[PDB]
RNA sequence: UGGAAGUCGGAAUCCGCUAAGGACUGUGUAACAACUCACCUGCCGAAUGUACUAGCCCUGAAAAUGGAUGGCGCUCAAGCGU
């Protein structure tokens, strides 16, 4: 069955700008801009109401009428970063090696690096870089955490698995040895 | 001058009733020894029966009490012939007691009871008897309930 | 796992015996008014029937408890009946004849001791007196090669008859419990046995369709009974001794005779 | 599995007259079996098939029920 | 009696509720009674266990 | 569609109820009508309704519905042709929500002096306004969170501590105690749950039922009485304001 | 704000509706009409 | 598993044996005087196996 | 490490931070696991696997039917034959097997 | 003290119990929990028991 | 049962209050506690759920030189049905 219509609605806030031309999304607001290539998805954009954008699908099958909520949430998630963010918590434990984190931002390149060491008395010392637009910060509120800020949420939550991915403890029994780094909440900067 | 309840499950007749309450009565300061001897003589009407004690404990003395349970109620009722714990065990409780009597529990136990009459406390007796396995007036005391239900059987109000 | 004791008249359970782990599998009533059960539970209980309480707990055997059997049975089967045909006048007298002839029974070194033998699927026996020994078996009757069915004293209280699943009878003294004779000829499993009132014949049936008098003070085949067209299930000797009636899988009732 | 950077031997579609011819005569042979067994079969069969009825997604069915009716009272009046 | 004992502790009680996570058994089999038996017992098991070892240390 | 979640199939007694019990609460309702010269209206809103149990065994005397709200309306009758008795579909517009029927002998000054005096201290749900701010302290996590005083609380037990994570604490387990930052209280400020006046969200009355902290108070709000000899429904202070359908 | 739990915690997931492409095509009180007439029809 | 578990023991050396009935401080003595790992608390039979 | 060393360091010292989660996430993934094994073994391993699936599929059947139906000897042995095992037990003089195939003496 | 729910006739019952299990061994009986209750403060005879 | 409170086991599995809640579905404790599921209520809003059947697709077992719908290649076909 091929369905003759289908439709989504995505509300924009009053303070946030969204541009469509060709399927590239760019979203702008108080934080920052963002930009999505969406090209690979049959989507026709529209402006239903004055602050409501309608995505349409014509003579599409289940699948491609499925596809539309999948683009509905991608812009609602761009629209979200960059009104109020997304902020990964991230906990680094230990029990006998305390884990030394350092957190520098390279000039050239502009993005943040991570440096981990002293990883279960290991000797070599873990770099991970991090996506552009993402901030880290070790706090000062709460012990062993650091924040990682920005308004991607792909590139937040993948910076946060890079590093959770790359303290990854080997042969030994994970019942026992339980050190590592892992993320301990997700949610808004605002 | 606080207050403190204690609730353990005893068995009558028995000093060591005490071994499991000692670790903690010890450090509030009583004697376990003259505990036990209390709970004894509160028990003493309830040899052989595991039976629920509650303990009132202000200035480091205790005040003894039965807390009375349906079970304990309906094994009692039942008058089965005393035995020796330690020699004799799986037991069943397969003898009968009378609808009087199943009343009478009822009666004692409508202080508990969230029923809202004596017909709903003696189907509660009757299915706690039913699960300790004894008969009443010769039948099953789900027989009896679903007379109870059913009509033919009149059950006195208050 | 109980034993009910009912009052005849009214039909009420006056007692209720329990604490057995397993099913009951036999039951005698003692003329002392002790109840002997043996259970599944590998174990042989005595109790007082007047109080309806457990007076002794034997936990010797290593499997199921088949079958139990007291020294006293063939008297207390039928009281005041015996050879003389004729019964005593009044109550008291028959009362009084029922216990003369129980305790001429169970008199053991002239005082009543009721003996009882317990047969088990641990290849065994046990033989007990718990009025003199108590707890401690007189003798442990070792000899079957699988698992024994049926057990009887005689009636004059001098042999033991034990039937088994490995094809045969053996024979036992009744006071030591010492191994005396094999009666060999049977070949499938032997059900059920049973004495004669003289004590000399023991006529036993068993799954070969067969039953099988033997002469004990010869140890010897006296009689072969064939004829069961399937399994014998259930043998009895008359106590005057006169018919020996067999049952099994065959629906049919056999009477034999002489 | 690595298929695409490594692939085995390919499975030839490609037939061979000797595997056509056989599998024609076994399939000539087997239909022939079947024949024979149908014959043979011993299985309880039905004089009249069990009949699925009128769809009930059909917006009608109810209407058909009707003309049923009437037809078969004005059968059994006829005759 | 020999070729089923076996058998026959295995009838009486199933490998199951000897050992393992439903394990039912509380009370084991002894082949003492007593305190006085047990040091008895203890004192010729000491005595076997060491004679079996200068005989295996001879051969 | 071949993509689909796989239901799971209960191995538990109890099954759904189905259409039956709509109509045993039918003839209940219908045949607890002519028994009872008074039935109040009453309404717990965001409440956790527990203490109706309590409610029920002082009111002996008395029936108390707490079924579905559309299914107790139809059992009263919504318009004057369907009602079961003279003036229930003047009762039937207070049936809004959470609400309840009350079916008494009482006198209704009893009943609105019993449920004026009626207290008892509750749980928050989510959306309430938190009264008071609640900060956990730092170092051994207690049972009750500081609401007590340390000495005579108890520390809070070990299996919590993944549920504590879940909810948002950063606490850690140090030598099988339940810990917040250190245990010595250094490095680490302390949880604050919840601020005052800030609307309570679900993770927060969690926490806060799991430290046994709480914000609520469990009222009967009575919305209005019909009265069998009468024939009309008395409106009452909470059912002036009230929203009705 | 979202007062609910998320049982992924992906809290900035919006209040997703239910995935009928055919929605819409007919009414309720025709569904019941049809209800009634297909009832009667069994 | 269980004997993969088991603690070494070896009954031909220098040994210090402690017993008693529960609750008498008994594992509290071995932590005291030794480095294992042996669980001190307030109930009976805390203690189910050799240490 | 003596006696339940690792449960008392579950005691002590808990899990990984992210055990739960994962297992959650892993339990989750299960059925598209599970779709994609039934849709990409192959051979031997691919048999084996439908099989045992199978297997799965009638054990659950049967506990649901037994779930559903769970609100609603044969032949006459005497007292000590009972709870033993026992066997179930169910003129043209022919045999069982009147005809068999034939052996050559060359076979 | 008795704190550990069994009374000193019972400690010292079994210790009686189980002394033919040390023949050919040496015994040291230790009082613990000392900061409790004293041996001093015992009943004398029970001291003279223990003694 | 040393301990066993729905949740190491064996057997029973009833009643009340009910809107509904198993003499308990799992996690958990030494035992409790605590959490969770079945079931019920409030919010929301219109179509769903299960089991079979027929099409096409994947798996449903393969060795050994490099190869075959005849080859290129073909994807609203240059495949399949009419
Ligand atoms: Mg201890």
């Amino acid at each position: 069955m091929r369905y003759i219509h289908s439709e989504e609605t995505i509300p924009v806030p009053e303070n946030v700008k969204v541009s469509i031309k060709s399927r590239l999304v760019t979203v702008e607001g108080p934080r920052g801009k963002l930009q999505k290539d969406l090209s690979h998805i049959a989507v026709n954009f529209s402006v239903v109401k004055k602050g409501v954008i309608g995505l349409e699908i014509h003579h599409g099958s289940r699948k491609d009428v499925a596809a539309l909520r999948t683009v509905r949430t991608i812009i609602n998630n761009m629209i979200i970063g960059v009104t109020k963010g997304f902020k990964y918590k991230m906990r680094y434990v230990y029990a006998h090696f305390p884990i030394n984190v350092n957190v520098e931002k390279n000039a050239e390149t502009g993005c943040y690096e991570v440096e981990i060491r002293n990883f279960i008395g290991e000797k070599i010392v873990r770099k991970v870089v991090m996506a552009p637009g993402v901030e880290v910060e070790i706090s000062k509120a709460q012990k062993d955490e650091l924040i990682l800020s920005g308004n991607s949420l792909e590139a937040v939550s993948q910076s946060a698995a890079d590093i959770q991915q790359i303290c990854k403890v080997r042969n030994k029994d994970i019942r026992k040895f339980l050190d590592g780094i892992y993320v301990s909440e997700k949610g808004n900067i605002v | 001058n606080e207050i403190k309840i204690i609730h353990l499950r005893a068995t009558g007749g028995e000093v060591g009733a005490s071994s499991a309450l000692a670790p903690k009565i010890g450090p509030l300061g009583l004697s376990p020894k003259k505990v036990g001897e209390d709970i004894a003589k509160a028990t003493a009407d309830w040899k052989g029966l595991r039976v629920t004690v509650r303990l009132t404990i202000q200035n480091r003395q205790a005040q003894v009490s039965v807390v009375p349970t349906a079970s304990a109620l309906i094994i009692r009722a039942l008058k089965e012939p005393p035995r020796d714990r330690k020699k004799e065990k799986n037991i069943k409780h397969n003898k009968s007691v009378s609808l009087d009597e199943i009343i009478e529990i009822a009666r004692t136990m409508r202080f508990k009871s969230f029923s809202k009459d004596l017909k709903g406390g003696v189907k509660e007796i009757l299915g706690t008897a039913f699960s300790v396995g004894c008969q009443v007036d010769g039948k099953s005391p789900k027989a009896i309930s679903d007379a109870i239900e059913a009509g033919e059987i009149d059950i006195p109000d208050e | 796992c109980t034993v009910r004791i009912w009052l005849v008249n009214t039909g009420r359970t006056e007692h209720v015996l329990s604490g057995h782990k397993g099913s009951v599998s036999c039951v005698k009533w003692g003329g002392t008014d002790l109840i002997y059960t043996g259970s599944h539970d590998r174990s042989v209980r005595v109790w007082d029937a007047v109080k309806g309480t457990l007076v002794h707990n034997f936990t010797a055997h290593g499997h199921w408890v088949n079958h139990i059997a007291l020294s006293s049975d063939h008297v207390l089967r039928t009281a005041y009946h015996d050879h003389t045909k004729e019964v005593p006048g009044t109550e008291e007298e028959r009362r009084a004849k029922a216990k003369e002839r129980f305790e001429k029974a169970a008199k053991i070194k002239g005082k009543v001791a009721e003996r009882l033998v317990s047969a088990s699927d641990d290849f065994t026996m046990y033989l007990w007196d718990p009025t003199n020994n108590g707890s401690k078996p007189v003798a442990r009757l070792l000899g079957h090669q699988n698992k024994v069915n049926h057990v009887q004293f005689s009636p004059d209280g001098t042999l033991i008859a034990s039937a088994g699943w490995d094809n045969s009878t053996k024979l036992w003294n009744a006071r030591d419990g010492k191994f005396i004779k094999n009666l060999r000829g049977h070949v499938a499993p032997v059900y059920q046995c049973a004495w004669s009132a003289d004590s000399r014949l023991v006529v036993t049936g068993s799954k070969d369709c067969t039953l099988k008098v033997w002469n004990v003070r010869t140890g010897k085949l006296a009689m072969d009974l064939p004829g069961h067209e399937d399994e014998v299930y259930a043998v009895d000797w008359a106590a005057d001794g006169e018919l020996v009636a067999s049952g099994g899988k065959d629906k049919a009732v056999r009477t034999w005779r002489n | 599995a690595g298929t695409i950077n490594k692939p085995k031997k390919p499975t030839s579609k490609r037939k061979t007259t000797r595997l056509r011819a056989k599998i024609s005569k076994r399939a000539a042979e087997k239909k022939r079996k079947e024949r024979k067994l149908a014959r043979k079969n011993p299985e309880w069969r039905s004089k009249l098939k069990k009949d699925p009825g009128i769809p009930n997604l059909f917006p009608y069915k109810e209407r058909l029920l009707q003309q049923i009716e009437e037809e078969r009272i004005r059968r059994k009046e006829e005759l | 009696l020999k070729k089923h004992q076996a058998k026959m502790t295995i009838e009486r009680e199933p490998f199951s509720e000897t050992f393992g996570p439903k394990a039912q058994r509380k009370r084991p089999k002894l082949s003492f009674n007593t305190v006085d038996e047990l040091a008895g017992y203890s004192e010729q098991s000491l005595d076997s266990y060491h004679a079996r070892l200068e005989e295996k240390k001879l051969l | 569609p071949k993509s689909k979640r796989a239901r799971v199939y209960h191995l538990t007694q109890v099954n759904k109820k189905g259409r039956e019990a709509k109509e045993r609460l039918f003839s209940n309702i219908r045949e607890t009508i002519p028994k009872y010269q008074h039935c109040f209206v009453f309404s717990v809103d965001n409440m956790r309704n527990n203490y109706l149990k309590d409610v029920r065994h002082e009111l002996n005397d008395c029936r108390i519905f707490f079924g579905k709200t559309k299914l107790m309306a139809r059992a009263l009758g919504t318009t004057p042709e369907e009602e079961q008795a003279d003036g229930l579909h003047r009762l039937t517009r207070y049936l809004t929500g959470t609400v309840g029927l009350l079916f008494t002998n009482r006198d209704p000054a009893d009943i609105e002096s019993y449920f004026s005096n009626l207290s008892q201290v509750d749980f928050a749900r989510a959306g309430t306004v938190a009264p008071r701010t609640v900060t956990v302290p730092p170092g051994i996590v207690y049972s009750t969170g500081g609401e007590v005083p340390p000495e005579h609380d108890v520390p809070v037990s070990h299996t919590l501590e993944p549920e504590l994570r879940r909810l948002g604490m950063p606490v850690r387990m140090i030598k099988g105690k339940v810990c917040l930052g250190d245990e010595k209280g250094e490095a680490s400020e302390g949880y604050t749950i919840c601020k005052e006046g800030e609307v309570l969200d679900s993770r927060q009355t969690r926490l806060l039922k799991l430290f046994s902290i709480c914000l609520s108070e469990f009222k009967v709000s009575l919305l209005g009485y019909w009265s069998s000899a009468s024939g009309e429904v008395t409106e009452l202070e909470a059912g002036k304001t009230r929203p009705k359908r | 704000k979202n007062l609910g739990m998320r049982k992924n915690g992906q809290v900035w997931l919006p209040a997703k509706k239910a995935f009928r492409p055919t929605k819409g095509l007919t009414s309720w009180e025709l569904r019941v009409k049809k209800r009634q007439e297909q009832a009667a029809m069994k | 598993q269980h004997l993969a578990r088991l603690p070494d023991i070896n009954p031909t050396t220098r040994t210090l044996l402690v017993a008693g009935f529960p609750n008498v401080g008994k594992s509290s003595f071995v932590r005291s005087v030794t480095r294992a790992d042996t669980p001190v608390e307030p109930y009976a039979f805390t203690t189910k196996s050799l240490f | 490490p003596q006696n339940e060393y690792i449960e008392r360091h579950r005691k002590l010292h808990g899990r990984r931070l992210d055990a739960e989660e994962r297992a959650r996430k892993k339990a989750a993934r299960e059925g598209h696991k599970n779709s994609e094994n039934a849709q990409n073994l192959r051979g031997l391993r691919a048999k084996l696997y439908a099989k045992q699936r199978h297997a799965q599929k009638i054990q659950m059947r049967k506990a649901i039917k037994q779930h559903e139906e769970r609100n609603v000897p044969s032949d006459p042995i005497p007292s000590y034959l009972l709870d033993r095992a026992n066997p179930t037990t169910a003129a043209r003089f022919s045999v069982p097997i009147p005809k068999v195939r034939g052996i050559s003496e060359e076979e | 003290s008795e704190q550990c729910g069994f009374s000193l006739k019972a400690q010292i019952n079994l210790f009686k119990s189980i002394k033919p299990l040390f023949a050919n061994k040496m015994v040291f009986i230790v009082l613990n929990k000392m900061d409790i209750k004293k041996f001093e403060e015992l009943d004398p005879e029970m001291q003279q028991e223990i003694n």
